[PDB]
C-alpha cells in the first residue's frame, strides 16, 4: 500500500470487524509500529530559490 | 510508465497503479553455451558413425 508524496501522507490503517485481516493490516506511524514493514519512508522537497529556501 | 534511464525499458498492462519506483539492478540472467572441445575441418565431414542408420 503507497500513499502519495509527503510526511503529511503518512498512514495509520486498523481493521474493524475482522481480526484475522487487521493482524495483517494494522499500522501506526505515530509510534512507527505495527503489522505491516516500511519498505519506503516519506519526505519532504527541500530547496533553495536565489537563497530563500 | 515513463523512466530516467535508458538501460532500463518500461512499458505497462492494463491494471497498474500509479506511482514512483526505485529500480536498482544487480544481476543480469545468461544462458548455458556448450562448445566441443574438438574441432573439426569441415560442415560436411562425417561426426559419429556409418555403422548405425538411426
Amino acid at each position: 500500500l503507497t500513499a502519495n508524496s509527503g510526511t503529511d501522507n503518512t498512514m495509520k490503517i486498523t481493521v474493524e470487524g475482522d481480526t484475522k485481516l487487521n493482524d495483517l493490516l494494522a499500522y501506526d506511524s505515530t509510534t512507527n509500529t505495527g503489522n505491516m514493514q516500511e519498505l519506503v519512508k516519506a519526505e519532504n522537497a527541500k530547496l533553495n530559490v536565489n537563497g530563500i529556501d | 510508465a515513463s523512466s530516467t534511464t535508458e538501460d532500463l525499458k518500461v512499458s505497462t498492462t492494463a491494471g497498474a497503479a500509479a506511482g514512483t519506483y526505485k529500480i536498482n539492478v544487480t544481476q543480469l540472467a545468461a544462458a548455458q553455451s556448450l562448445a566441443t572441445k574438438t574441432t573439426f575441418a569441415t560442415t560436411k565431414e562425417q561426426l559419429g558413425d556409418t555403422s548405425v542408420t538411426s
